[PDB]
């Protein structure tokens, strides 16, 4: 909207910021049991045939 | 009759000797079910670590 100032518009503007660096944080920071998940575009196998 | 005991007493033996080769294999099938066991257990493991 234009109704809010630069003055108004720079908090807004640092939210936003600080919401896409914890974006980056947890897309980072998740593994399982030693293995990272969203770090690389490899796939999975899982032995389900024997 | 000389013929007769001599063959009789060789037919003995010869049952003594199948006897002793029964236990041969008994044995030698014992240890071949105690590796089989561990093949066994190693195919599990490698179906886990596939």
């Amino acid at each position: 909207t234009g109704t809010n100032s630069d003055s108004d518009l720079d908090s807004i503007q640092d939210e936003i910021k600080s919401r896409l660096d914890e974006i980056d944080r947890v897309s980072g920071q998740t593994q399982f049991n030693g293995v990272n998940v969203l770090a690389k575009d490899g796939s999975m196998k899982i032995q389900v045939g024997a | 009759a000389n013929r007769f005991t001599s063959n009789i007493k060789g037919l003995t033996q010869a049952a003594r000797n199948a006897n002793d080769g029964i236990s041969v294999a008994q044995t030698t099938e014992g240890a071949l079910s105690e590796i089989n066991n561990n093949l066994q257990r190693i195919r599990e493991l490698t179906v886990q670590a596939s």
